[PDB]
């Protein structure tokens, strides 16, 4: 079973340089190129460039090439590709991927902001024969956040919603959960909030009131 | 560079019928060889892209007998018979023939249900949130289609405007529904100048716009 596993979110500031990694795993490395594909937030896909990783050549894609640089290190099945000057328009999703088109890396978030991080407050949504009842995460820096219902063990109507930037210049979201009304007096609900930025965790519990 | 045009940017379809979409190459995709160096890609929501056609018109492993490629060299048609509510998610093709590789903005393909209402829902600010002195008045629109809703808020009976904010979800991909969320965001101080809060929703699914609130204090 065959993997690329990308490093993880990158938050930088502008003017700097950033590189990512895409490790290979389940097949023989140097036998195959490595691709790099860039998406902005809610837009296509855009090709940067590929790499050879068994001889060290490269091509670009000239909008990249005087902000890109792939490498490869054939010692640890890793492929690298550092971006330089950084500014906002390098926000984005950037995959490495194997060539053939099959075989995708997971992905690597990169935001290029000189904003500070800022660990999220978590608030209930409290419920009043369906009850809804959620959790509003407001107020952090960078993205992502994650949430999960009951330590994964609720995911049948769940919504979590897209964050939203806020005139501060912060994030918020909600995520909320559809429930049985017979079940607010028996039943626990507790939305697990994950900010890995600044390392927030809660894990708030959601009464009726 | 070969310019990948795709273009329409949405298609609807009914689950069970089947749905055709186009993209068009700058430059003929044939090469002396024979083959013709297009790929189609699947992105679903969150995840990374995967290939569903190579060469125009090979379907790749694990990939369902409902989905083929055929084209011409320069147009070419991602078919896909039976369409499941599972299929959204946008596709896009992309040229391999020459450097730079290029890429089609992409299609998303959206499942045309039965028209349904929301379910609405109000949530008051937390008291916990109105200690840190701010006050974010939610509603909920639930399981709706179509996607387009409008959320218009009230408070003591007063048009609001400029103090809103809406997040929609992606088609749920196996009701094919949408929920959105608005947040009121005022301070704690302007928060307790008033008494009635709500939001009035306009849908398709509605013969008149729905009303949801609650009054301060209850
Ligand atoms: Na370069």
């Amino acid at each position: 079973q065959v993997q690329l596993q990308q490093s993880g979110a990158e938050l930088v500031r502008p003017g700097t340089s950033v590189k990512v990694s895409c490790k290979a795993s389940g097949y023989a490395f140097t036998n195959y190129l490595i691709e790099w594909i860039k998406q902005r937030p809610g837009q296509g896909l855009e090709w940067i460039g590929v790499i050879n990783p068994g001889s060290g050549g490269t091509n670009y894609n000239e909008k990249f090439r005087v902000k890109a640089t792939l490498t490869a290190d054939k010692s640890s099945s890793t492929a690298y590709m550092q971006l330089s000057s950084l500014t906002s328009d390098d926000s984005a999703v950037y995959f490495c991927a194997r060539g053939g088109g099959y075989y995708w890396g997971q992905g690597t978030l990169v935001t290029v902001s000189a904003a500070s991080t800022k660990g999220p407050s978590v608030f209930p949504l409290a419920p009043s024969g369906t009850a809804a009842l959620g959790c509003l995460v407001k107020d952090y820096f960078p993205e992502p956040v994650t949430v999960s219902w009951n330590s994964g063990a609720l995911t049948s109507g769940v919504h979590t919603f897209p964050a939203v930037l806020q005139s501060s210049g912060l994030y918020s979201l909600s995520s909320v959960v559809t429930v049985p009304s017979s079940s607010l007096g028996t039943q626990t609900y507790i939305c697990n909030v994950n900010h890995k930025p600044s390392n927030t965790k809660v894990d708030k519990k959601v009464e009726p009131k | 560079d070969i310019v990948m045009t795709q273009a329409a940017p949405s298609v609807p379809v009914t689950p069970g019928e089947s749905v055709s979409i186009s993209c068009r190459s700058s430059k003929s995709l044939l090469h002396s060889n024979g083959n013709t160096y297009l790929f189609w890609f699947l992105q679903r929501p969150g995840q990374s892209p995967q290939v569903l056609i190579y060469r125009m018109s090979n379907l790749a492993s694990g990939v369902p007998d409902r989905f083929s490629g055929s084209g011409s060299g320069t147009a070419f048609t991602l078919r896909i018979s039976r369409v499941e509510a599972e299929d959204v998610g946008v596709y896009y093709c992309m040229q391999h023939l020459e450097y730079p590789y290029t890429f089609g903005s992409g299609t998303r393909l959206e499942i045309k249900r039965t028209v349904a209402a929301p379910s609405v829902f109000i949530f008051p600010p937390s008291d916990e949130q109105l200690k840190s002195g701010t006050a974010s008045v939610v509603c909920l629109l639930n399981n709706f289609y179509p996607r387009e809703a409008k959320v218009q808020w009230k408070v003591d009976n007063a048009l609001q405007s400029g103090n809103s904010q809406e997040s929609v979800t992606e088609q749920d991909s196996k009701d094919s529904t949408y929920s959105l969320s608005s947040t009121l965001t005022l301070s704690k101080a302007d928060y307790e100048k008033h008494k009635v809060y709500a939001c009035e929703v306009t849908h398709q699914g509605l013969s008149s716009p729905v009303t949801k609130s609650f009054n301060r204090g209850e």
